[PDB]
């Protein structure tokens, strides 16, 4: 209950308290015959009569209502952090329960000490939190949480995001050429700023569209990171079953020794540790059946030859069935070039919007939204198959290229040129990385020659 | 070298018409042979102990 | 070790404990030594230490 | 063309004085360069040799001034001109390759563009290569040019059937019709010319796409050689069907021959336009370029190009010199191996720096850092602040390392494998091997074991660092197709034995030796005692001060961390090491009893 | 989602 | 079983850093021959002598 009235970052304090309780149970069991700690824990978690427990339910509640809409990812450190000027304050979490000190860590001093110890985990989310989450949710909770996140992304993409996409597609220019190098960098910046004026001045853009995109990106990032943590716990679980399953390591054969005979000697050294044959020889039919089933469960883990992220990406691709995303067939029969009827051009416009320097009294996009915004945008682009067209056709990349060529620097409508190209380069690096990862995880129309009259 | 000189004399007497844009292969191969012959002679000139 | 193992590989550990607890007390030393050796490898405490 | 113009107009020097076109062509070629390529490594210095040749002749004195002016112009402007050309070509080929990958069907209509691009890029590269060694001759972005040349070549190789279909249809539909129309419009022709042209038409009209779908191998060497024969027949003076009067036929047949090449002669075209086997004879500069590419993080995206050039080396041999073939083959193998090895090496170095940074980050969460807070709370910086991005123009060390690692891992993952002289190289196996070796070395190096002062790292801190390393490594599956679970299994199951597969001390042995020869030894001395209350060993408050705390190694948490690291194998080894000492003591006790 | 209704 | 819906087999394999051919490039000797002008007469419409 104390977990249920706190944010997601308190999962570490939760498992610490659970470990204290387990140690208490172990100590008291030396003299008293209590219920197994698993039985007590399941009874307290409402996980006996029901599939999922309170901890996983609150984990999903926290995700939905506080984690996706309030945290900012950092790619290099691999950590989330709360946003500045938070978008959601409607959580209304349960009121904290209180009790005597011996139901918490054990005393006033111990309570203070442990609170100080775990206060260090409060202002970020990172690998340790994911370890605890996986370890407490198991396959059941992980699967249910991923399914619910898929439902959330489906609702968001086919809901508010779709409406804003339609509106902005209406507002975008009908035709937009990429000017030639001879036009200049200042001229090209002025041209882009004039053409995208309606998108630049759209008030609700940065406060609604970017918020929902950040939510989607945070969801997919959570799926990726939680899968990585699950694999990392599975490998450790397997490293401990090896002795009882006969998985010897490779031994060092010195001069004049046979690897096969050496390994046979090692195997016969450890043969007493091998569990299944020992029970088969000395055990009972029911014991043998249970041992076989348990060994089969133990040795087969997702870390060895299975993956989950690609299935999530395919399911998400199945949600973009509206015709607005892909647009109508190209006139020339190959691909749109100067038209703006595809999502990747809308994203290029949004990139132009958030690559402009801002005033000191305002907040930058990475201060408010982090890296989830770009993960969402690049995911949408990649799933539709528009990544290469996006790379070739893009206002910001074109401006960066031309400015690099001619090396100019001025101010256009209160937008310094050199600073803008530097920001564009940084975001280009980030976008290339994201696109490359997404392509990695996902692993012909011929034409007729002319006919003589 | 001797075979090349013979073929060049033959082409000289036959009074051939060369245009890189019309008979591409003929002109290309002619100039290629002349250049290979010249480069062979120079590369030979550069071996100090041929004698 | 017992605390770690009972936490990483619960199914093997449960089978091992069930096997150790309910070995017939009329068995001789030869079989009981193998049983105890497995159990000790698992971290459980045994009346007769097989390593010693 | 440069060599043709220069040497040809030297040989026919008599015309430079009478024709203005000849002189202008010669002057242009002269100022376009400063040294020609006599052979793969051989070079010819133009302007000195030309002046030496022309000084003796008495009718040529304006020519010497022309040569000197061209020399000055070359030295001044050629390097900058070619630098600008390379700059242009980099973006041009990036664009072309990206578009072609997006729409692979355009390889049919736009093949000429592919081959023009390859020719231009190859010309620029070889010009720079031969001018750098002799006499703006450092290009830091050449790797990008080479990489996109290689990518265009890969496109041509994968999507060959597309071009085959397009140009089979082109020939058999359009070219047959137009050529028959032109041929039937001829007035008089001898027997052999007529037979050759009829053969052209008949072979063209018998093609069909069905042949391409089935998978037939075409052969137009006869047709190409016949067009060359007919050129010879009609180009000689005193010929009935003079070709100087039928230029349109020559142009049409040149186009037709290009189409025939695009059908059945694709790999020959690739070798003809985009062969860079000349790097086999510029090995020093080739490796210098590789190193300079690896230095820069942005350019390290294109490191895979260099090992992919080693597949070009076998094209520089000949049938009339089979001695050097083996020598060339041996050099290519060695160079490819060295390149892939160096790439894997910087991969592991970057990963190691990142793991150091992450260990520093993850040790700031240890409980030992909360003493001040508890003391203040009783008697009377913060984590997560390093990850707050105010702006993206401020770059931290961790993000530089991250960018470099991802950028290089892009190239390490570009192609599954390459074949060099029939040997298959897999660039990611190099990475797997290096990662395993470095991981083992770092595991045993983080224990900080010191025998001279019987110091060692606490089990829990070592476990924390190991987990940080494992997370950083798990993050490498985002960029490369390796299987990191294999690395973890091997490395961490080798460390539960007394010695590793390489016969070296693993952490089981180190920790067993320390626990017996320091902790329990000092306990028997009398400086430590076992408190069953705390479930640990605790230093007694004696006059001596042991240089360690016994409770920070035997605590419940520390023993659990040690069990996590060691596993049943390591714990069995520790138990055996202890029972050895018990047996010794019991032997002494038996002696005392018997006496 | 509907599980949100259930938890509510 | 519930989590298995979201899974899909991943393609990862073991290989060696270098794999050599079954049979190497056996070298061949240089046997001098003269320039024979009659080796292209079976290609196309040849003109023997």
């Amino acid at each position: 209950g104390r977990f249920e009235s706190e944010d997601l970052t308190s999962i570490v304090e939760l498992d610490g308290l659970l470990e204290i309780n387990r140690m208490t149970h172990k100590l008291l069991s030396r003299y008293l015959t209590l219920d197994g700690f698993d039985a007590m824990f399941r009874e307290a978690n409402h996980n006996v009569s029901a599939p999922y427990g309170r901890i996983t339910l609150h984990v999903f509640w926290e995700l939905n209502y506080d984690f996706l809409p309030n945290y900012c990812y950092n790619g290099s450190t691999n950590r989330f952090v709360r946003t500045v000027l938070p978008f959601s304050q409607e959580f209304q979490r349960d009121k904290q329960p209180n009790a005597q000190p011996q139901y918490l860590h054990g005393s006033k001093a111990l309570n203070l000490a442990y609170s100080s110890i775990y206060g260090s985990y409060r202002n970020f989310v990172g690998p340790p939190h994911f370890q605890v989450i996986c370890r407490l949710l198991g396959y059941q909770g992980i699967a249910v949480v991923m399914e619910e996140l898929l439902k959330v992304v489906k609702s968001l993409l086919q809901g508010t995001i779709l409406q804003y996409v339609k509106t902005l597609m209406e507002v975008m220019p009908k035709i937009c050429r990429l000017p030639r190098h001879e036009y200049g960098s200042p001229g090209i910046l002025e041209f882009f700023h004039h053409q995208l004026k309606d998108i630049v001045e759209y008030a609700e853009l940065k406060t609604v569209c970017f918020q929902n995109l950040r939510e989607v990106g945070n969801a997919i990032l959570f799926c990726l990171l939680i899968e990585q943590s699950l694999s990392l716990e599975e490998v450790c679980d397997l490293l401990h079953a090896a002795p009882f399953q006969n998985i010897l390591p490779r031994v060092h054969v010195k001069e004049g020794e046979r690897l096969d005979a050496k390994m046979k000697r090692l195997e016969s050294k450890y043969a007493p540790l091998h569990l299944v044959p020992l029970i088969e020889r000395l055990g009972t039919p029911q014991q043998i059946a249970i041992a076989r089933e348990g060994d089969l469960l133990t040795k087969e883990r997702l870390c060895c030859g299975l993956s989950m992220f690609e299935v999530i990406l395919t399911r998400i691709r199945s949600f973009l069935d509206d015709p607005i995303w892909r647009g109508p067939l190209p006139s020339n029969g190959v691909m749109h070039v100067d038209e703006c009827v595809e999502f990747h051009r809308l994203w290029s416009a949004m990139q132009f919007v958030y690559c402009i320097p801002v005033g000191t009294h305002e907040f930058t996009v990475e201060q408010c939204f982090g890296d989830g915004l770009h993960w969402a945008g690049c995911m949408i682009i990649v799933l539709l198959g528009q990544q290469r067209r996006f790379a070739v056709l893009d206002f910001c990349y074109h401006l960066l290229k031309v400015q690099k060529h001619d090396g100019k620097d001025e101010i256009i409508k209160n937008v310094p040129l050199k600073k803008m190209v530097e920001r564009i380069r940084k975001f280009q690096i980030l976008n290339d990385e994201i696109i490359t990862i997404l392509d990695k995880y996902l692993k012909v129309r011929c034409f007729q020659p002319p006919i003589h009259q | 070298k001797d075979h090349v000189c013979e073929l060049l004399n033959t082409i000289d007497v036959c009074q051939v018409f060369f245009d890189i844009t019309v008979n591409f292969d003929l002109t290309k191969n002619y100039l290629d042979l002349i250049i290979t012959y010249t480069t062979l002679m120079i590369l030979l000139s550069r071996i100090e102990e041929r004698k | 070790l017992r605390d770690v193992l009972s936490y990483h590989i619960p199914f093997l550990v449960s089978s091992i404990e069930d096997f150790k607890d309910h070995i017939p007390r009329e068995t001789d030393m030869k079989v009981a030594m193998n049983v105890y050796e497995l159990s000790s490898a698992a971290g459980l405490p045994c009346e007769i230490d097989p390593a010693l | 063309m440069e060599k043709w113009i220069i040497f040809g107009f030297i040989l026919c020097h008599g015309i430079l004085n009478t024709d203005a076109t000849a002189l202008n062509l010669w002057k242009l070629a002269l100022q376009s360069s400063s040294c020609l390529s006599l052979f793969r490594d051989e070079v010819f210095h133009i302007h000195k040799a030309a002046e030496d040749l022309f000084v003796n002749i008495r009718g040529y004195n304006k020519r010497i001034n022309d040569i000197r002016e061209c020399k000055e112009a070359a030295v001044s402007h050629a390097g900058s001109m070619h630098r600008e050309r390379r700059k242009f070509l980099r973006s041009a080929l990036k664009e072309l390759a990206t578009v072609l990958s997006d729409q692979p069907g355009l390889l049919g209509p736009k093949a000429l563009f592919v081959f023009m691009a390859l020719s231009f890029a190859r010309d620029e590269i070889i010009w720079l290569l031969r001018h750098a060694d002799n006499m703006d001759f450092i290009d830091k972005h050449i790797a990008e040019l080479i990489f996109y040349m290689e990518e265009l070549r890969a496109h041509v190789r994968k999507y060959g059937p597309v071009m085959q279909r397009y140009y089979v249809q082109y020939l058999s539909g359009f070219d047959a019709v137009v050529l028959n129309e032109l041929v039937q419009n001829l007035s008089v022709c001898p027997e052999d010319e007529s037979i050759i042209m009829s053969s052209f038409v008949n072979t063209m009209t018998s093609l069909s796409v069905k042949q391409v779908e089935d998978g037939e191998v075409f052969d137009f060497r006869g047709m190409r050689l016949d067009w060359f024969r007919l050129q010879a027949y009609t180009s000689v003076s005193k010929a009935s069907l003079g070709l100087a009067d039928h230029r349109e036929l020559g142009k049409m047949m040149n186009t037709i021959i290009f189409h025939t090449k695009m059908v059945d002669s694709l790999v020959e075209m690739l070798v003809e336009t985009s062969d860079l086997s000349i790097f086999c004879f510029y090995s020093r500069a080739f490796e210098k370029m590789f190193q300079q590419c690896l230095e820069l993080p942005s350019q390290s995206r294109y490191s895979i190009a260099f090992p992919l050039l080693c597949t070009h080396f076998m094209s520089c041999t000949h049938e009339l010199c089979p001695e050097e073939r083996h020598h060339i083959g041996d050099r290519s193998l060695s160079l490819c191996n060295m390149f892939l090895d160096e790439m894997a090496k910087q991969a592991r170095n970057l990963i190691t720096d990142i793991c150091t940074e992450q260990c520093t980050l993850s040790d700031q969460l240890l409980p030992k850092h909360c003493a001040k807070t508890i003391s203040q709370a009783v008697n009377k910086e913060k984590p997560g602040v390093e990850s707050m991005r105010k702006n993206r123009l401020v770059v931290t060390n961790l993000d530089k390392l991250h960018t470099a690692l991802s950028e290089l891992c892009f190239s390490i993952n570009y192609v599954p494998n390459m074949v060099v002289w029939e040997h298959t190289f897999t660039p990611r196996e190099y990475l797997t091997s290096h990662l395993e070796i470095r991981f083992t070395k770092s595991i045993v190096g983080m224990t900080m074991y010191n025998q001279a002062t019987q110091e060692i790292a606490k089990p829990s801190e070592l476990l924390t660092s190991v987990r940080a390393y494992m997370t950083v490594l798990q993050s490498i599956e985002n960029y490369v197709q390796i299987d990191i679970t294999r690395v973890f299994n091997n490395v961490l199951l080798q460390q539960t034995q007394h010695l590793d597969s390489h016969g070296e001390p693993t952490i089981t042995s180190l920790y067993t030796n320390w626990y017996l020869e320091t902790l329990l030894r000092q306990v028997s001395n009398g400086h430590i005692a076992y408190f069953p209350a705390m479930k640990a060993f605790v230093n007694l408050p004696t006059e001596n001060e042991l240089t360690f705390n016994a409770e920070e190694y035997s605590d419940i948490s520390e023993m659990r961390s040690l069990s996590e690291l060691l596993g049943p194998y390591g714990m069995k080894f520790l138990s055996e090491s202890l029972m050895w000492h018990i047996s010794s003591q019991v032997a002494e006790l038996k002696k005392l009893v018997v006496e | 989602s509907v599980l949100l209704e259930a938890i509510r | 079983r519930e989590i298995g819906i979201l899974t899909t087999n991943k393609n990862t394999s073991r290989t060696h850093k270098i794999i050599a051919p079954a049979n190497l490039e056996r070298p061949v000797r240089y046997i001098r021959k003269p320039i024979d002008y009659t080796i292209l007469d079976d290609i196309g419409h040849g003109v023997k002598v």
